């Protein structure tokens, strides 16, 4: 198949760029078979640009796309918060069409987390199960590294963490880390902390619970 | 630059019909190599028709729209044939160009439907790329194209059109049928009898098909 | 406008089957070629399948080649996609979407295509052997912001919906996406921060709809 890639944030009101390469010429004759595609959360990806330059109907100005061969660029000329959102190239000069994938990011000031950390619920902990739950709220970039110590003994293996998208209001993400244990384990000990390592943090924050 | 249409190939060919009297249900083929090779192959199949073959070979289609109104408007043929784009795709007379190609198709349609004869469109057929040259399937990719415009205008415009390359074009890259060529690039006889059949099919429904009901 | 409605998604035991549709109008459905696509959860975009406008030439990415069967019906301009044996890696939101050029000749496999101009909204296709359950909704209680939350445990398939307030709250508000877990069932939090003064004085309750088991818990969250 011939490959497309994305090979890399701007601030608001600023131009923002997407490159993109594939992996042979998708130029023919003349003409590139590549079009650009804006997706939002829940919905179809959107046709913005086609023919390599031609915007579609009704897509902002502030859109446009350039290049030939195997090296192409979407620029958004006036970054807005509506504009945050994943973009694929798609070639189509051969079968399979082939589409690469990046994302659009508001670059802000850095933001340490809010950390929160919740103790499974009586409720939850009638069944056999605990989640405990640290919850890494509003920061600011994107990376961010969380650790369970219980009984400062770290874990390894029975956390799973999701990330929202970028704040729409304040250009920020927000992160779960969640802890699954069994009750059993879970009434075996008394300390739980997550620990979070950020760059906004001059040093790892740790919150924590004792049992009960 | 004297005759750059060549209207000379043809001129006493021309003469001989005209003393020759008015010729019923006339079929012109117009055309470049795939033409004047057809007439070279199977002289036959135009001398029992009534077909009058004015191809020549290496001929660009804007050559060939030049030289239209000597070799089929004077003619008055009831139908003509159009074989144009192999030579512009060939390259031997200068660089490709498909829009200019199918513009100059489609001004060729326009003076034969202006002289009241019918049109009949056809299809650029495969043949093997040189690997030195382009890639098959870059070959392929290219005729597929000019194809599917002429298709498109002969269906907009109620014209019929002959798909001689979906019969000779071969899986999986679109290379000339090893049966219907000798040398990979032009049909041989028996590619010839393949496009007789099919080209005698479109000119019998144009002169035998009339009165069509609309409802 | 040109429309694309897609139906028939749901859940599949792998090695089950399932067919798509794809109901267009809005344009004239057969003058063009039509193609489906797929994306599975979190990950990018994969074509899967292309038919002609007259139906004369299918062709399938490698991935579904001898599974997959896509068929139209012109006289309903409806686009279809037969799925066998199906498997867990097929799990996706499936697009249909139409080609831009007007009666291509896909007499090969590997030709150019249009790019997509017009997409269908997507039906999500979950292939697995879970039985349908609904969530456990249990509260993150709070402890100048608190924060609180629901923890939407253990149900399938997805997808769940969660507002705060019956709506009236969202500022604040993350809902987390779902973590498929190695039962086989979802699991995400809905968090939200609030002034911590407000705890005496205001409610907080989550409303979690999870439709495909007509499931709609409203859980309180209280202090404590």
């Amino acid at each position: 198949d011939i490959v497309m890639t994305q090979s890399p944030a701007v601030s608001l009101g600023e131009r923002a760029t997407i490159n993109c390469k594939s992996s042979q010429s998708v130029t023919f004759n003349y003409k590139n078979y590549l079009a650009w595609y804006q997706q939002k959360p829940g919905q179809p990806p959107k046709l913005l640009i086609y023919w390599a330059s031609t915007r579609e109907s009704g897509v902002p100005d502030r859109f446009s796309g350039s290049g030939s061969g195997t090296d192409f660029t979407l620029t958004i000329s006036s970054l807005q918060a509506e504009d945050v959102a994943v973009y694929y190239c798609q070639q189509h000069y051969r079968t399979p069409p082939t589409f690469g994938q990046g994302t659009v990011e508001i670059k802000r000031t850095v933001a340490a987390p809010s950390v929160f950390i919740f103790p499974p619920s009586d409720e939850q902990l009638k069944s056999g199960t605990a989640s405990v739950v640290c919850l890494l709220n509003n920061f600011y970039p994107r990376e961010a590294k969380v650790q369970w110590k219980v009984d400062n003994a770290l874990q390894s293996g029975n956390s799973q963490e999701s990330v929202t998208e970028q704040d729409s209001k304040d250009s920020t993400y927000s992160l779960s880390s969640t802890l699954t244990l069994s009750k059993a384990d879970y009434e075996k000990h008394k300390v739980y902390a997550c620990e979070v390592t950020h760059q906004g943090l001059s040093s790892p924050v740790t919150k924590s619970f004792n049992r009960g | 630059k004297q005759d750059p249409a060549n209207k000379k190939r043809y001129a006493e060919a021309n003469k001989e019909l005209v003393r020759k009297g008015k010729q019923k249900n006339r079929v012109v083929f117009m055309g470049n190599s795939i033409t004047e090779g057809w007439v070279a192959n199977d002289p036959a199949f135009f001398e029992d028709n009534g077909y009058v073959g004015r191809g020549i070979s290496g001929q660009t289609s804007s050559h060939m729209l030049e030289r239209f109104e000597e070799d089929v408007i004077k003619l008055k043929p009831a139908v003509v044939v159009i074989m144009a784009g192999t030579n512009d795709i060939a390259e031997n007379a200068g660089p490709y160009n498909e829009e200019q190609t199918f513009g100059n198709i489609v001004k060729m349609v326009e003076l034969a439907r202006a002289a009241k004869i019918k049109v009949i469109l056809t299809s650029v057929l495969p043949h093997a790329a040189a690997p030195w040259n382009e890639s098959q399937k870059e070959a392929t990719q290219a005729i597929i194209n000019l194809n599917t415009r002429i298709i498109n205008y002969a269906i907009e415009n109620k014209i019929p059109f002959v798909d001689y390359f979906v019969e000779m074009a071969q899986s999986p890259n679109g290379d000339l049928n090893s049966s219907y060529t000798r040398d990979g690039v032009h049909p041989n006889l028996e590619g010839y009898k393949v496009m007789e059949a099919l080209i005698k099919k479109a000119i019998d429904k144009v002169l035998l098909e009339h009165h069509h009901h609309h409802h | 406008q040109v429309q694309l409605v897609e139906s028939g998604g749901g859940v599949v035991q792998p090695g089950r089957s399932l067919r798509l549709s794809c109901a267009a109008s809005g344009f004239t459905f057969s003058t063009y070629a039509m193609h489906w696509v797929r994306q599975a959860p979190g990950k990018g975009l994969e074509w899967v399948a292309v038919i002609s406008y007259d139906a004369n030439y299918k062709y399938y990415a490698d991935s579904v080649k001898g599974r997959f069967t896509i068929s139209r019906d012109n006289s309903k301009n409806t686009l279809y996609l037969q799925m066998n044996s199906l498997r867990a890696e097929d799990t996706a939101v499936y697009y249909c979407a139409k080609d831009s050029q007007l009666r291509s000749l896909l007499y090969f496999e590997w030709l150019s295509q249009g790019y997509f101009d017009y997409w269908g909204q997507g039906t999500l296709v979950t292939v697995s052997s879970a039985s349908t359950k609904g969530p456990s909704v249990f509260p993150l209680a709070p402890s100048g912001t608190a924060a609180l939350g629901c923890l939407v445990k253990d149900y399938f398939p997805e997808p769940v919906t969660v507002s705060w307030n019956s709506g009236a709250l969202t500022s604040g508000v993350h809902t987390f996406p779902a973590v498929l877990q190695s039962s086989g069932l979802y699991s995400l939090s809905s968090v939200v921060t609030v002034p911590s003064s407000s705890l005496g004085t205001q409610t907080y309750i989550c409303n979690v709809n999870h439709k495909p088991s007509n499931t709609k818990v409203d859980k309180k969250v209280e202090p404590k």
